């Protein structure tokens, strides 16, 4: 019935930035508009009730304003701990949530530490072979992990996994797993993951030859 | 303290009915002061309130789900329940129970919440992960040892938790979100343990504990370099 239009859907800001999320109600809800902060894998926690009021256990940098249809949620000085998804919620008519705003932190460029893991004996005995390439504590999030088997580009046989931005040092971690049959694994020699990232002047290649680890 | 705990199945086959129970402790749900609601959240999507129940039997419902939803309340058990019918993949979500009616005589905001229970709408049955010890073939980094556990082909993707026998000072565990396999339908992730070489001597080994779904935790021996 009443729709909350939350803008933007996501944002990136720097430490101390003034961050403002806007929630427009499709009709008047007076001040019956609340704001939630949700950490990944956790339930949302109430920060602002009744458009402007601070709930217990909420830092003073969080605030809200507005009454009627247009509402603003403000982080006056964005901290790395404040990275989360934020939702407005109205109760003027039943309960509806805004689309959400995930807030990401901007920091200085940090190159990833790269680690390659060959397939285990136990996995090879099981018929599959997985090469794992790990990237540790990098910023920005954008990172390329390119797989080469005997200098041949691998397609459709890898999977990536990026952690949530760290609430302390604002970095990311990445896992890329190239998966083959044991038959295709034993048909080749050189296995390499090439990592491309802004923090690296040139791409880093971690490689190994099959059976020599 | 007031605590809420969702209970329910991990999986419900498509078109069947999802049943969830919230166990409330530290407050009486028959009290006129508070209402009791269910909220859900599909992975990567926004929160969605479902329904609210009150001791008088009054019920509120999300208009887009009222037809498929039944919310009720057991004052003797001090529990309230949710029933969602006709579940499809669109109903795969984390389901939260929460208290509302905090300041006004009608639902206002939700506090506190339950931990949330994932419900996966799938015809598939649970697949346990095959956990494999991983040994670094790269150069070991700066006085530490890097070992890993491969957690391959499990379903559902959550709840998957990996812990290690070693922890504390000098130890950092890194976990990654489960990734859908290119193979098909199953999920794979990894866990990385960085710890001082002092703590992972040759011949010794560290144990990584992979607890998935409701099954007991798998314990796999990961040899030190």
């Amino acid at each position: 019935d009443i729709q909350m239009t939350q803008s933007p859907s996501s944002l990136s800001a720097s430490v101390g930035d003034r961050v403002t999320i806007t929630c427009q109600a499709s009709q008047d809800i007076r001040n019956y508009l609340n704001w939630y902060q949700q950490r990944p894998g956790k339930a949302p926690k109430l920060l602002i009730f009744d458009a402007s009021n601070l709930e217990t256990g909420v830092p003073s940098r969080f605030s809200g304003s507005g009454s009627g249809t247009h509402f603003t949620f403000t982080i006056s000085s964005l901290q790395p701990e404040d990275i989360a998804t934020y939702y407005c919620q109205q109760y003027g008519e039943l309960i509806t949530f805004g689309g959400g705003t995930n807030v990401q932190m901007k920091r200085t460029v940090a190159a990833p530490s790269v680690f390659i893991f060959p397939p285990s004996d136990e996995q090879l005995k099981s018929g599959t072979a997985s090469v794992v390439c790990l990237l540790n504590n990098f910023y920005p999030r954008e990172a390329k992990v390119q797989w080469k088997v005997d200098n041949a580009l691998q397609s459709g046989n890898s999977q990536e996994s990026v952690t949530e931005q760290d609430s302390k040092d604002s970095t990311y971690s990445l896992s890329s797993t190239l998966t083959l049959s044991k038959a295709d694994y034993e048909k080749h020699k050189v296995y390499a993951c090439e990592v491309t990232h802004q923090g690296l002047s040139s791409p880093v290649t971690k490689s190994f030859n099959r059976g020599e680890c | 303290q007031l605590q809420l705990q969702e209970s329910g199945p991990g999986l419900v086959k498509p078109s069947e009915t999802l049943s969830l129970t919230c166990s409330v402790s530290g407050e009486s749900i028959s009290n006129s002061a508070y209402y009791w609601a269910w909220i859900r959240q599909p992975p990567g999507k926004a929160l969605e309130w479902i329904a609210t129940v009150y001791y008088t039997g009054r019920t509120y419902h999300n208009p887009s789900l009222k037809s498929r939803v039944a919310i009720s309340m057991d004052t003797s058990k001090n529990q309230f329940s949710l029933k969602l019918r006709s579940v499809t993949a669109a109903d795969t979500a984390v389901y939260y129970c929460a208290r509302t009616g905090i300041v006004v005589t009608t639902p206002d905001w939700f506090d506190p919440w339950g931990p949330g229970a994932l419900v996966t709408v799938s015809a598939a049955s649970p697949t346990s992960p095959k956990v494999f010890p991983l040994s670094l073939c790269s150069t070991q980094p700066d006085g530490n040892v890097v070992i890993a556990c491969l957690v391959q082909g499990f379903f559902p993707q959550e709840p998957l938790s990996v812990t290690w026998s070693e922890s504390g000072q000098g130890v950092t565990a890194r976990n990654f979100p489960p990734s859908q396999d290119a193979s098909g339908d199953l999920y794979t992730t990894s866990s990385q343990l960085t710890l001082p070489a002092t703590q992972c001597l040759a011949g010794k080994s560290v144990t990584c504990h992979v607890k998935h779904y409701t099954n007991p935790s798998q314990d796999v021996t990961v040899p030190c370099p």
